[PDB]
Protein backbone atom coordinates (compact mmCIF):
# COMPACT_ATOMS: atom_id res chain seq x y z
CA UNK A 1 0.00 0.00 0.00
CA UNK A 2 2.00 3.20 -1.23
CA UNK A 3 -1.08 5.27 0.37
CA UNK A 4 0.31 4.34 3.75
CA UNK A 5 3.56 6.57 2.67
CA UNK A 6 2.47 9.80 1.38
CA UNK A 7 4.99 11.70 -0.47
CA UNK A 8 3.95 15.16 0.26
CA UNK A 9 0.79 17.36 1.11
CA UNK A 10 0.05 21.13 0.69
CA UNK A 11 -2.21 22.88 3.22
CA UNK A 12 -2.47 25.98 5.37
CA UNK A 13 -1.71 26.79 8.71
CA UNK A 14 -3.91 28.47 11.00
CA UNK A 15 -4.08 29.53 14.53
CA UNK A 16 -4.45 32.79 17.01
CA UNK A 17 -7.57 34.06 16.30
CA UNK A 18 -7.75 32.59 12.89
CA UNK A 19 -5.04 33.94 11.13
CA UNK A 20 -2.85 32.36 8.86
CA UNK A 21 1.18 31.45 9.04
CA UNK A 22 2.40 34.28 6.48
CA UNK A 23 5.73 34.72 5.04
CA UNK A 24 6.20 38.27 5.35
CA UNK A 25 5.28 40.05 1.79
CA UNK A 26 6.06 36.52 0.15
CA UNK A 27 10.10 37.25 0.36
CA UNK A 28 12.30 34.74 -0.44
CA UNK A 29 15.67 35.49 0.99
CA UNK A 30 17.42 33.23 3.56
CA UNK A 31 15.80 34.34 7.38
CA UNK A 32 12.43 36.00 5.70
CA UNK A 33 10.40 35.93 8.65
CA UNK A 34 6.98 34.80 9.11
CA UNK A 35 3.72 36.31 10.43
CA UNK A 36 0.28 35.96 11.13
CA UNK A 37 -2.03 37.64 8.40
CA UNK A 38 -5.43 37.13 7.49
CA UNK A 39 -6.14 33.96 5.34
CA UNK A 40 -6.05 33.43 1.58
CA UNK A 41 -4.71 31.57 -1.37
CA UNK A 42 -1.42 32.89 -1.82
CA UNK A 43 1.67 30.97 -2.49
CA UNK A 44 3.14 32.44 0.61
CA UNK A 45 0.73 30.84 3.11
CA UNK A 46 0.62 27.62 1.74
CA UNK A 47 2.82 24.94 3.48
CA UNK A 48 4.42 21.49 2.12
CA UNK A 49 4.61 19.03 4.64
CA UNK A 50 7.37 16.27 3.73
CA UNK A 51 8.74 12.98 5.43
CA UNK A 52 11.94 14.42 6.02
CA UNK A 53 10.08 16.35 8.74
CA UNK A 54 10.16 20.01 6.50
CA UNK A 55 8.36 22.42 6.68
CA UNK A 56 7.68 24.64 3.23
CA UNK A 57 6.51 27.71 1.42
CA UNK A 58 8.20 28.89 -1.83
CA UNK A 59 10.47 26.02 -2.21
CA UNK A 60 12.25 27.02 1.20
CA UNK A 61 11.95 25.62 4.48
CA UNK A 62 10.65 27.04 8.23
CA UNK A 63 12.95 27.28 10.68
CA UNK A 64 14.07 28.72 14.09
CA UNK A 65 16.65 31.27 13.43
CA UNK A 66 18.11 30.63 17.09
CA UNK A 67 18.58 28.31 20.02
CA UNK A 68 17.28 30.81 23.04
CA UNK A 69 14.20 31.81 22.93
CA UNK A 70 12.30 35.07 21.58
CA UNK A 71 13.58 34.80 18.11
CA UNK A 72 12.10 35.08 14.64
CA UNK A 73 10.87 31.80 12.96
CA UNK A 74 11.36 31.94 8.93
CA UNK A 75 11.88 30.21 5.55
CA UNK A 76 15.49 29.50 4.78
CA UNK A 77 17.33 27.05 2.05
CA UNK A 78 16.08 23.24 2.83
CA UNK A 79 19.76 22.70 2.33
CA UNK A 80 21.26 23.92 5.69
CA UNK A 81 18.89 21.48 7.28
CA UNK A 82 20.24 18.54 5.79
CA UNK A 83 21.82 17.48 9.41
CA UNK A 84 18.51 18.23 11.03
CA UNK A 85 15.76 16.07 12.97
CA UNK A 86 13.08 18.97 11.88
CA UNK A 87 10.13 19.57 12.88
CA UNK A 88 7.59 17.89 14.99
CA UNK A 89 4.09 18.79 16.10
CA UNK A 90 1.80 17.18 18.84
CA UNK A 91 -1.75 15.74 18.79
CA UNK A 92 -2.64 19.19 20.43
CA UNK A 93 -1.15 21.00 17.75
CA UNK A 94 2.52 22.44 19.14
CA UNK A 95 4.59 22.97 16.57
CA UNK A 96 8.18 21.94 18.17
CA UNK A 97 11.80 22.47 16.62
CA UNK A 98 13.20 18.94 17.68
CA UNK A 99 16.04 19.67 18.29
CA UNK A 100 15.60 22.76 20.69
CA UNK A 101 12.28 22.47 21.52
CA UNK A 102 11.44 25.62 20.94
CA UNK A 103 7.81 26.12 19.84
CA UNK A 104 5.78 28.32 17.14
CA UNK A 105 4.38 31.04 19.15
CA UNK A 106 2.32 34.25 18.32
CA UNK A 107 3.15 36.74 20.77
CA UNK A 108 0.32 39.43 19.84
CA UNK A 109 -2.94 38.44 18.03
CA UNK A 110 -2.51 41.47 15.54
CA UNK A 111 -1.77 40.91 11.96
CA UNK A 112 1.44 41.03 10.63
CA UNK A 113 2.67 39.94 14.05
CA UNK A 114 6.41 38.15 14.13
CA UNK A 115 6.15 34.44 14.85
CA UNK A 116 8.95 33.90 16.92
CA UNK A 117 10.18 30.46 18.89
CA UNK A 118 9.66 30.46 22.23
CA UNK A 119 9.64 28.18 25.15
CA UNK A 120 6.53 25.65 25.43
CA UNK A 121 4.19 26.43 28.38
CA UNK A 122 0.83 25.48 25.82
CA UNK A 123 -0.82 28.80 25.88
CA UNK A 124 -3.12 28.98 23.45
CA UNK A 125 -0.70 31.57 21.72
CA UNK A 126 1.46 28.17 20.70
CA UNK A 127 -1.45 26.48 19.48
CA UNK A 128 -1.97 25.47 15.59
CA UNK A 129 -4.25 23.93 13.35
CA UNK A 130 -2.19 22.36 10.17
CA UNK A 131 -5.04 22.34 7.94
CA UNK A 132 -6.70 23.85 4.48
CA UNK A 133 -9.59 24.63 6.26
CA UNK A 134 -8.92 27.62 8.44
CA UNK A 135 -12.04 28.30 9.52
CA UNK A 136 -13.84 28.20 13.07
CA UNK A 137 -16.04 24.99 13.55
CA UNK A 138 -19.69 26.09 15.04
CA UNK A 139 -20.64 23.68 17.43
CA UNK A 140 -22.79 22.61 20.86
CA UNK A 141 -20.41 20.65 23.50
CA UNK A 142 -22.85 18.19 25.31
CA UNK A 143 -21.81 16.87 28.20
CA UNK A 144 -22.90 15.17 31.77
CA UNK A 145 -27.16 13.99 31.79
CA UNK A 146 -26.89 15.17 27.70
CA UNK A 147 -27.46 18.31 28.49
CA UNK A 148 -25.41 21.53 26.18
CA UNK A 149 -22.85 23.61 28.07
CA UNK A 150 -24.37 27.49 27.72
CA UNK A 151 -22.84 30.55 27.73
CA UNK A 152 -24.44 32.97 30.98
CA UNK A 153 -24.38 35.71 33.17
CA UNK A 154 -23.62 38.36 30.37
CA UNK A 155 -21.07 36.00 28.83
CA UNK A 156 -19.21 35.65 31.73
CA UNK A 157 -20.07 32.12 33.46
CA UNK A 158 -20.68 28.99 31.69
CA UNK A 159 -22.88 25.41 32.57
CA UNK A 160 -24.66 23.14 31.76
CA UNK A 161 -28.86 23.91 30.79
CA UNK A 162 -30.73 21.09 28.66
CA UNK A 163 -30.01 21.42 24.85
CA UNK A 164 -31.85 23.34 22.53
CA UNK A 165 -31.18 23.37 18.66
CA UNK A 166 -32.62 26.87 18.33
CA UNK A 167 -30.68 28.56 21.74
CA UNK A 168 -28.18 30.94 20.65
CA UNK A 169 -25.40 30.72 23.91
CA UNK A 170 -25.64 27.31 23.22
CA UNK A 171 -23.04 27.44 20.52
CA UNK A 172 -19.15 27.59 20.05
CA UNK A 173 -16.84 27.95 17.87
CA UNK A 174 -13.53 26.35 17.68
CA UNK A 175 -10.74 27.87 16.39
CA UNK A 176 -7.53 27.23 15.46
CA UNK A 177 -5.90 28.28 18.23
CA UNK A 178 -7.50 25.88 20.45
CA UNK A 179 -9.71 28.85 22.02
CA UNK A 180 -13.60 27.75 22.54
CA UNK A 181 -15.54 30.88 21.89
CA UNK A 182 -18.76 32.40 22.17
CA UNK A 183 -20.25 31.78 18.76
CA UNK A 184 -22.20 35.63 18.37
CA UNK A 185 -19.32 37.15 20.64
CA UNK A 186 -15.84 35.62 19.25
CA UNK A 187 -13.56 38.13 21.27
CA UNK A 188 -14.85 35.75 24.58
CA UNK A 189 -12.73 32.54 24.94
CA UNK A 190 -13.87 29.80 27.53
CA UNK A 191 -11.35 29.89 30.42
CA UNK A 192 -9.74 28.30 33.58
CA UNK A 193 -9.93 30.07 36.72
CA UNK A 194 -7.09 33.21 37.33
CA UNK A 195 -8.28 33.22 40.99
CA UNK A 196 -5.82 30.77 42.48
CA UNK A 197 -8.94 30.34 45.23
CA UNK A 198 -10.91 29.02 42.62
CA UNK A 199 -11.06 26.15 40.25
CA UNK A 200 -14.88 27.56 38.52
CA UNK A 201 -14.35 27.11 34.67
CA UNK A 202 -15.50 30.91 33.23
CA UNK A 203 -15.73 33.09 30.05
CA UNK A 204 -13.03 36.15 29.85
CA UNK A 205 -11.70 38.59 26.90
CA UNK A 206 -9.66 35.76 25.04
CA UNK A 207 -5.97 36.31 25.16
CA UNK A 208 -3.29 33.62 24.09
CA UNK A 209 -2.92 31.98 27.58
CA UNK A 210 -2.76 28.48 28.92
CA UNK A 211 -6.27 29.06 30.53
CA UNK A 212 -7.82 29.44 27.14
CA UNK A 213 -6.27 26.49 25.71
CA UNK A 214 -8.32 23.14 25.44
CA UNK A 215 -7.52 19.98 23.51
CA UNK A 216 -10.68 17.79 22.69
CA UNK A 217 -8.87 14.09 23.32
CA UNK A 218 -9.97 11.11 21.24
CA UNK A 219 -10.93 9.66 25.02
CA UNK A 220 -13.88 12.10 25.66
CA UNK A 221 -12.14 15.04 27.82
CA UNK A 222 -11.61 18.86 26.94
CA UNK A 223 -7.75 18.91 28.16
CA UNK A 224 -6.38 22.00 29.19
CA UNK A 225 -2.90 20.56 28.57
CA UNK A 226 -0.74 22.94 30.32
CA UNK A 227 -2.51 22.55 33.48
CA UNK A 228 -2.72 18.70 33.46
CA UNK A 229 -6.10 19.19 33.56
CA UNK A 230 -9.89 18.52 32.43
CA UNK A 231 -13.51 20.39 32.44
CA UNK A 232 -15.38 18.44 34.98
CA UNK A 233 -19.33 18.94 36.21
CA UNK A 234 -18.74 20.27 39.74
CA UNK A 235 -19.69 17.14 41.76
CA UNK A 236 -21.12 15.37 38.76
CA UNK A 237 -24.05 17.57 39.61
CA UNK A 238 -25.34 19.61 36.65
CA UNK A 239 -27.35 21.67 38.77
CA UNK A 240 -24.74 23.09 40.57
CA UNK A 241 -24.13 25.08 37.80
CA UNK A 242 -20.14 25.22 37.78
CA UNK A 243 -18.02 23.55 35.61
CA UNK A 244 -14.68 23.46 37.14
CA UNK A 245 -11.03 22.19 36.11
CA UNK A 246 -10.54 18.77 37.57
CA UNK A 247 -7.61 16.13 37.87
CA UNK A 248 -8.72 13.58 35.22
CA UNK A 249 -10.38 10.53 37.11
CA UNK A 250 -12.76 7.87 36.15
CA UNK A 251 -14.98 8.38 38.67
CA UNK A 252 -18.14 9.75 37.72
CA UNK A 253 -19.03 10.85 34.05
CA UNK A 254 -19.05 14.39 34.61
CA UNK A 255 -15.37 14.37 32.39
CA UNK A 256 -16.77 13.25 29.56
CA UNK A 257 -18.18 15.42 26.60
CA UNK A 258 -19.03 15.30 22.87
CA UNK A 259 -19.04 17.75 19.70
CA UNK A 260 -21.91 18.14 17.98
CA UNK A 261 -21.86 20.34 14.54
CA UNK B 1 -23.89 -11.05 25.18
CA UNK B 2 -24.04 -7.38 25.52
CA UNK B 3 -27.76 -6.78 24.71
CA UNK B 4 -30.34 -3.68 24.14
CA UNK B 5 -33.89 -3.90 24.98
CA UNK B 6 -36.97 -2.31 23.61
CA UNK B 7 -38.24 -2.29 27.54
CA UNK B 8 -35.19 -0.42 28.88
CA UNK B 9 -34.43 2.13 25.64
CA UNK B 10 -33.64 5.40 27.23
CA UNK B 11 -30.37 7.30 26.53
CA UNK B 12 -28.45 6.18 29.38
CA UNK B 13 -29.24 2.89 28.23
CA UNK B 14 -28.65 3.62 24.78
CA UNK B 15 -25.45 5.29 25.87
CA UNK B 16 -23.89 2.36 27.75
CA UNK B 17 -24.68 -0.46 24.91
CA UNK B 18 -22.83 1.94 22.76
CA UNK B 19 -19.68 2.86 25.61
CA UNK B 20 -19.58 -0.97 26.13
CA UNK B 21 -19.55 -1.90 22.61
CA UNK B 22 -17.14 0.49 21.41
CA UNK B 23 -14.55 -0.73 24.45
CA UNK B 24 -15.30 -4.31 23.25
CA UNK B 25 -14.41 -3.67 19.92
CA UNK B 26 -11.38 -2.42 20.96
CA UNK B 27 -10.14 -5.48 23.43
CA UNK B 28 -6.22 -6.14 22.03
CA UNK B 29 -6.39 -2.62 19.86
CA UNK B 30 -3.23 -0.74 18.12
CA UNK B 31 -2.90 3.15 19.20
CA UNK B 32 -1.42 5.85 17.19
CA UNK B 33 0.18 9.43 17.67
CA UNK B 34 -3.65 10.41 17.47
CA UNK B 35 -4.51 8.06 20.15
CA UNK B 36 -7.67 6.30 18.33
CA UNK B 37 -7.78 2.91 18.94
CA UNK B 38 -7.31 0.88 15.75
CA UNK B 39 -9.59 -2.36 15.49
CA UNK B 40 -7.58 -6.03 15.39
CA UNK B 41 -6.80 -7.14 12.38
CA UNK B 42 -5.85 -10.97 10.85
CA UNK B 43 -7.79 -12.66 13.93
CA UNK B 44 -8.72 -16.17 13.53
CA UNK B 45 -12.01 -17.07 12.59
CA UNK B 46 -12.73 -18.48 15.70
CA UNK B 47 -12.70 -15.19 17.31
CA UNK B 48 -13.88 -12.22 15.08
CA UNK B 49 -17.35 -12.32 15.89
CA UNK B 50 -18.87 -10.48 19.03
CA UNK B 51 -21.99 -10.98 19.47
CA UNK B 52 -25.28 -8.82 20.45
CA UNK B 53 -28.37 -8.96 21.31
CA UNK B 54 -31.55 -7.13 20.52
CA UNK B 55 -34.59 -7.67 21.61
CA UNK B 56 -37.92 -5.67 20.50
CA UNK B 57 -41.76 -4.21 21.81
CA UNK B 58 -42.84 -8.01 21.74
CA UNK B 59 -40.39 -9.97 23.82
CA UNK B 60 -38.48 -11.77 20.62
CA UNK B 61 -34.88 -11.34 20.32
CA UNK B 62 -32.31 -11.26 17.56
CA UNK B 63 -28.13 -11.99 17.82
CA UNK B 64 -25.77 -10.19 15.58
CA UNK B 65 -22.11 -11.55 14.84
CA UNK B 66 -20.36 -8.33 14.35
CA UNK B 67 -17.37 -8.85 12.58
CA UNK B 68 -14.28 -7.40 15.05
CA UNK B 69 -11.86 -6.21 12.55
CA UNK B 70 -14.27 -3.82 10.86
CA UNK B 71 -17.04 -3.28 12.48
CA UNK B 72 -20.06 -4.88 9.95
CA UNK B 73 -22.70 -7.32 10.57
CA UNK B 74 -21.74 -10.67 9.24
CA UNK B 75 -24.90 -12.37 9.94
CA UNK B 76 -27.50 -13.06 12.84
CA UNK B 77 -30.09 -15.34 14.73
CA UNK B 78 -33.70 -15.24 15.13
CA UNK B 79 -34.40 -18.28 17.08
CA UNK B 80 -33.24 -21.61 15.40
CA UNK B 81 -32.82 -19.46 12.53
CA UNK B 82 -29.49 -18.23 11.24
CA UNK B 83 -28.99 -15.51 7.98
CA UNK B 84 -25.82 -14.99 6.58
CA UNK B 85 -24.05 -11.97 4.35
CA UNK B 86 -23.02 -12.92 0.94
CA UNK B 87 -19.58 -11.30 1.96
CA UNK B 88 -19.35 -12.93 5.12
CA UNK B 89 -16.11 -14.26 5.82
CA UNK B 90 -16.69 -17.69 4.06
CA UNK B 91 -15.92 -20.06 7.06
CA UNK B 92 -17.85 -17.75 9.23
CA UNK B 93 -20.88 -20.29 9.04
CA UNK B 94 -18.96 -22.93 10.59
CA UNK B 95 -18.02 -20.71 13.34
CA UNK B 96 -21.68 -19.09 14.44
CA UNK B 97 -25.16 -19.79 14.74
CA UNK B 98 -23.32 -23.48 14.01
CA UNK B 99 -26.80 -24.98 15.19
CA UNK B 100 -29.54 -23.65 13.41
CA UNK B 101 -31.54 -23.41 9.95
CA UNK B 102 -28.70 -21.66 7.69
CA UNK B 103 -29.83 -19.33 5.03
CA UNK B 104 -27.75 -17.05 2.39
CA UNK B 105 -29.23 -13.40 1.84
CA UNK B 106 -28.25 -12.91 -1.83
CA UNK B 107 -26.23 -9.05 -1.30
CA UNK B 108 -23.66 -7.90 0.62
CA UNK B 109 -23.27 -6.14 4.03
CA UNK B 110 -22.34 -2.96 2.52
CA UNK B 111 -24.83 0.17 2.28
CA UNK B 112 -24.40 0.29 -1.50
CA UNK B 113 -25.28 -3.42 -1.88
CA UNK B 114 -28.23 -2.98 0.69
CA UNK B 115 -29.92 -0.01 -1.35
CA UNK B 116 -29.64 -1.86 -4.31
CA UNK B 117 -31.32 -4.78 -3.25
CA UNK B 118 -33.70 -2.96 -1.07
CA UNK B 119 -34.45 -0.20 -3.97
CA UNK B 120 -34.18 2.85 -0.83
CA UNK B 121 -31.94 5.00 0.33
CA UNK B 122 -30.43 5.85 3.90
CA UNK B 123 -32.04 9.42 2.94
CA UNK B 124 -35.23 7.78 2.93
CA UNK B 125 -35.55 5.88 6.07
CA UNK B 126 -35.72 7.05 9.11
CA UNK B 127 -34.42 6.33 12.34
CA UNK B 128 -35.63 6.28 15.78
CA UNK B 129 -36.82 4.21 18.82
CA UNK B 130 -39.69 2.76 16.84
CA UNK B 131 -37.85 1.95 13.64
CA UNK B 132 -35.18 0.17 15.63
CA UNK B 133 -37.83 -1.75 17.41
CA UNK B 134 -39.03 -2.44 14.18
CA UNK B 135 -36.59 -3.48 12.81
CA UNK B 136 -35.52 -6.40 14.97
CA UNK B 137 -39.05 -7.30 14.23
CA UNK B 138 -38.42 -7.72 10.66
CA UNK B 139 -35.31 -9.38 10.68
CA UNK B 140 -36.86 -11.69 13.56
CA UNK B 141 -39.50 -13.37 10.80
CA UNK B 142 -37.44 -12.49 8.16
CA UNK B 143 -40.09 -10.53 5.50
CA UNK B 144 -37.51 -10.41 2.77
CA UNK B 145 -39.20 -6.91 1.24
CA UNK B 146 -38.21 -5.68 4.96
CA UNK B 147 -34.89 -7.22 5.88
CA UNK B 148 -32.72 -4.70 3.87
CA UNK B 149 -33.77 -1.86 4.82
CA UNK B 150 -34.43 -3.23 8.70
CA UNK B 151 -30.14 -3.38 8.39
CA UNK B 152 -30.28 -0.27 7.19
CA UNK B 153 -31.79 1.29 10.44
CA UNK B 154 -29.84 -1.21 12.45
CA UNK B 155 -26.84 -0.56 11.21
CA UNK B 156 -26.46 2.90 11.55
CA UNK B 157 -28.19 2.89 15.11
CA UNK B 158 -25.64 0.32 16.55
CA UNK B 159 -22.28 0.07 14.18
CA UNK B 160 -22.10 3.21 13.12
CA UNK B 161 -23.39 5.08 15.94
CA UNK B 162 -20.54 3.07 17.48
CA UNK B 163 -17.77 4.57 15.09
CA UNK B 164 -18.92 7.55 15.33
CA UNK B 165 -20.23 10.02 18.66
CA UNK B 166 -21.53 12.32 16.40
CA UNK B 167 -23.79 9.85 14.82
CA UNK B 168 -24.45 8.11 18.51
CA UNK B 169 -25.63 11.77 19.83
CA UNK B 170 -27.91 12.11 16.58
CA UNK B 171 -29.59 8.53 17.87
CA UNK B 172 -29.57 10.61 21.44
CA UNK B 173 -31.43 13.67 20.26
CA UNK B 174 -34.08 10.80 18.79
CA UNK B 175 -34.40 9.93 21.90
CA UNK B 176 -34.73 12.43 24.07
CA UNK B 177 -36.72 14.44 21.58
CA UNK B 178 -38.80 11.50 20.87
CA UNK B 179 -38.42 12.38 16.90
CA UNK B 180 -37.70 10.36 14.19
CA UNK B 181 -34.74 11.83 11.51
CA UNK B 182 -33.57 10.38 8.86
CA UNK B 183 -29.51 11.06 7.81
CA UNK B 184 -28.65 14.09 6.59
CA UNK B 185 -24.81 14.58 5.03
CA UNK B 186 -23.43 15.10 8.25
CA UNK B 187 -24.23 11.33 9.62
CA UNK B 188 -23.98 10.18 5.99
CA UNK B 189 -20.24 11.73 5.32
CA UNK B 190 -18.89 9.85 7.97
CA UNK B 191 -20.62 6.52 7.07
CA UNK B 192 -19.00 7.23 4.06
CA UNK B 193 -15.51 7.48 4.89
CA UNK B 194 -14.56 5.73 8.03
CA UNK B 195 -12.38 3.49 6.31
CA UNK B 196 -10.73 6.32 4.44
CA UNK B 197 -10.28 8.35 7.50
CA UNK B 198 -8.46 5.57 9.01
CA UNK B 199 -6.37 4.71 6.04
CA UNK B 200 -5.54 8.78 6.34
CA UNK B 201 -4.93 8.89 10.23
CA UNK B 202 -2.56 6.01 9.99
CA UNK B 203 -0.40 7.29 6.60
CA UNK B 204 -0.10 10.71 8.86
CA UNK B 205 1.72 9.11 11.31
CA UNK B 206 4.88 10.42 8.79
CA UNK B 207 3.91 13.85 7.40
CA UNK B 208 3.34 14.73 11.08
CA UNK B 209 -0.74 14.47 11.72
CA UNK B 210 -0.75 15.60 7.37
CA UNK B 211 -3.08 13.52 5.12
CA UNK B 212 -2.27 12.37 2.10
CA UNK B 213 -5.61 13.16 0.90
CA UNK B 214 -8.65 15.59 1.89
CA UNK B 215 -11.90 14.27 3.17
CA UNK B 216 -14.94 16.10 3.07
CA UNK B 217 -17.12 16.14 6.52
CA UNK B 218 -20.40 17.83 5.99
CA UNK B 219 -21.97 19.92 9.54
CA UNK B 220 -25.45 20.33 10.70
CA UNK B 221 -25.64 23.35 7.83
CA UNK B 222 -24.57 21.22 4.62
CA UNK B 223 -21.16 22.82 4.21
CA UNK B 224 -18.66 20.72 3.80
CA UNK B 225 -15.73 21.25 6.19
CA UNK B 226 -12.00 19.47 4.44
CA UNK B 227 -10.55 17.39 6.74
CA UNK B 228 -6.60 16.64 5.47
CA UNK B 229 -5.00 16.29 8.40
CA UNK B 230 -5.50 14.85 12.63
CA UNK B 231 -6.20 18.57 13.78
CA UNK B 232 -9.63 18.76 13.40
CA UNK B 233 -12.79 17.99 16.50
CA UNK B 234 -15.02 16.83 14.47
CA UNK B 235 -12.71 14.03 14.01
CA UNK B 236 -10.50 13.16 16.78
CA UNK B 237 -13.32 13.74 19.35
CA UNK B 238 -16.13 11.85 17.20
CA UNK B 239 -14.57 8.94 15.18
CA UNK B 240 -14.44 6.12 18.18
CA UNK B 241 -11.86 3.50 16.44
CA UNK B 242 -10.49 2.80 12.91
CA UNK B 243 -10.06 0.00 10.09
CA UNK B 244 -6.66 -1.48 10.35
CA UNK B 245 -4.60 -0.08 7.40
CA UNK B 246 -0.95 0.77 7.29
CA UNK B 247 1.92 -0.96 9.55
C1 LIG C 1 9.72 41.64 13.42
O1 LIG C 1 10.86 41.22 12.73
C2 LIG C 1 11.61 42.18 12.01
C3 LIG C 1 12.74 41.39 11.37
O2 LIG C 1 13.77 41.12 12.28
C4 LIG C 1 12.03 43.29 12.97
O3 LIG C 1 12.92 44.30 12.47
C5 LIG C 1 14.15 44.49 12.32
O4 LIG C 1 14.51 45.21 13.48
C6 LIG C 1 15.87 45.17 13.89
C7 LIG C 1 15.89 45.58 15.33
O5 LIG C 1 15.47 44.37 15.94
C8 LIG C 1 16.68 46.00 12.91
O6 LIG C 1 18.10 46.04 13.17
C9 LIG C 1 18.74 47.35 13.38
O7 LIG C 1 19.53 47.80 12.28
C10 LIG C 1 20.13 49.08 12.50
C11 LIG C 1 20.89 49.50 11.25
O8 LIG C 1 21.51 50.78 11.48
C12 LIG C 1 21.07 49.01 13.71
O9 LIG C 1 21.64 50.30 13.94
C13 LIG C 1 20.29 48.57 14.94
O10 LIG C 1 21.19 48.40 16.04
C14 LIG C 1 19.58 47.25 14.65
O11 LIG C 1 20.55 46.21 14.50
C15 LIG C 1 20.49 45.13 14.28
O12 LIG C 1 21.56 44.84 15.18
C16 LIG C 1 21.76 43.43 15.33
C17 LIG C 1 22.18 42.83 13.99
O13 LIG C 1 22.33 41.42 14.12
C18 LIG C 1 21.15 43.14 12.92
O14 LIG C 1 21.65 42.73 11.64
C19 LIG C 1 20.84 44.63 12.89
O15 LIG C 1 19.74 44.87 12.00
C20 LIG C 1 16.45 45.26 11.62
O16 LIG C 1 17.13 46.01 10.65
C21 LIG C 1 14.99 45.05 11.20
N1 LIG C 1 14.97 44.12 10.11
C22 LIG C 1 14.21 44.31 9.05
C23 LIG C 1 14.69 43.64 7.82
O17 LIG C 1 13.20 44.97 9.07
C24 LIG C 1 10.80 43.92 13.50
O18 LIG C 1 11.28 44.93 14.37
C25 LIG C 1 10.52 46.13 14.16
O19 LIG C 1 10.79 46.82 12.94
C26 LIG C 1 12.18 47.06 12.83
C27 LIG C 1 12.51 47.53 11.42
C28 LIG C 1 12.64 48.06 13.88
O20 LIG C 1 12.16 49.37 13.58
C29 LIG C 1 12.20 47.63 15.27
O21 LIG C 1 12.27 48.77 16.13
C30 LIG C 1 10.79 47.05 15.32
O22 LIG C 1 10.65 46.23 16.47
C31 LIG C 1 9.96 42.88 14.22
N2 LIG C 1 8.67 43.42 14.49
C32 LIG C 1 8.23 43.64 15.70
C33 LIG C 1 7.11 44.61 15.70
O23 LIG C 1 8.65 43.15 16.72
C1 LIG D 1 15.90 23.85 15.33
O1 LIG D 1 16.79 24.46 16.24
C2 LIG D 1 18.14 24.06 16.11
C3 LIG D 1 18.90 24.70 17.25
O2 LIG D 1 18.46 26.04 17.41
C4 LIG D 1 18.70 24.45 14.75
O3 LIG D 1 19.99 23.86 14.55
C5 LIG D 1 20.93 24.86 14.13
O4 LIG D 1 20.90 25.14 12.75
C6 LIG D 1 21.61 26.34 12.46
C7 LIG D 1 21.37 26.77 11.02
O5 LIG D 1 21.21 25.63 10.18
C8 LIG D 1 23.08 26.09 12.69
O6 LIG D 1 23.80 27.30 12.48
C9 LIG D 1 23.31 25.62 14.12
O7 LIG D 1 24.67 25.18 14.21
C10 LIG D 1 22.35 24.51 14.51
N1 LIG D 1 22.44 24.34 15.94
C11 LIG D 1 22.35 23.16 16.53
C12 LIG D 1 22.31 23.19 18.02
O8 LIG D 1 22.31 22.12 15.90
C13 LIG D 1 17.78 23.96 13.65
O9 LIG D 1 18.14 24.59 12.42
C14 LIG D 1 16.31 24.26 13.93
N2 LIG D 1 15.54 23.59 12.92
C15 LIG D 1 14.36 24.01 12.54
C16 LIG D 1 13.73 23.21 11.46
O10 LIG D 1 13.83 24.98 13.02
C1 LIG E 1 -0.06 37.81 -2.27
C2 LIG E 1 0.95 38.27 -1.28
O1 LIG E 1 2.13 38.22 -1.47
N1 LIG E 1 0.44 38.73 -0.17
C3 LIG E 1 1.27 39.12 0.93
C4 LIG E 1 0.53 38.77 2.20
O2 LIG E 1 0.36 37.36 2.21
C5 LIG E 1 1.28 39.29 3.41
O3 LIG E 1 2.54 38.65 3.58
C6 LIG E 1 1.50 40.78 3.24
C7 LIG E 1 2.22 41.32 4.45
O4 LIG E 1 1.93 42.70 4.55
O5 LIG E 1 2.26 41.02 2.06
C8 LIG E 1 1.60 40.61 0.88
O6 LIG E 1 0.41 41.34 0.76
C1 LIG F 1 -20.12 -8.60 -2.83
O1 LIG F 1 -18.76 -8.35 -2.53
C2 LIG F 1 -17.87 -9.28 -3.16
C3 LIG F 1 -16.51 -9.09 -2.51
O2 LIG F 1 -16.54 -9.80 -1.25
C4 LIG F 1 -17.98 -9.09 -4.70
O3 LIG F 1 -16.94 -9.57 -5.60
C5 LIG F 1 -19.40 -8.83 -5.27
O4 LIG F 1 -19.29 -8.02 -6.45
C6 LIG F 1 -20.40 -8.18 -4.28
N1 LIG F 1 -21.79 -8.56 -4.61
C7 LIG F 1 -22.88 -7.74 -4.62
C8 LIG F 1 -24.19 -8.40 -4.98
O5 LIG F 1 -22.86 -6.55 -4.35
Amino acid sequence: NEQCSPQQRTTRISGRDGLCVDVYGALTADGSRVILYPCGQQQNQQWTFYPDNTIRSLGKCLATSALSSGSNVVITNCDYLRYDDGWMVSSSGTMMNKSSHLVLTANAATSRTNLTGENNVFAAKQAWRIGNYVEPIVTTIIGLRHMCLEATDNDTNVWLESCVKNKTKQYWALYSDDTIRVNNNRNLCVSSSTDSSSKLIVIRRCDGSINQRWVFTPQGTISNPGYEAVMDVAQNDVYLKKIVLSSATDKGNGQQWTVFY
Amino acid sequence: NLSLSQSNFSADTYKSFIKNLRKQLTIGASYGSAGIPILKHSVPICERFLLVDLTNGDNETITLAINVEDAGFAAYRAADRSYFFQNAPPIASYVIFTDTNQNIMNFNNTFESIEIVGGTTRSETPLGIMHFEASIFHLFVHDENYVPTSFLVLIQMVLEAAKFKFIEQKVIHSIMDMEDFTPGLAMLSLEENWTQLSLQLQASESLNGVFGDSVSLYNSMDEPIGVDSMYYPILTANMAFQLYQCP
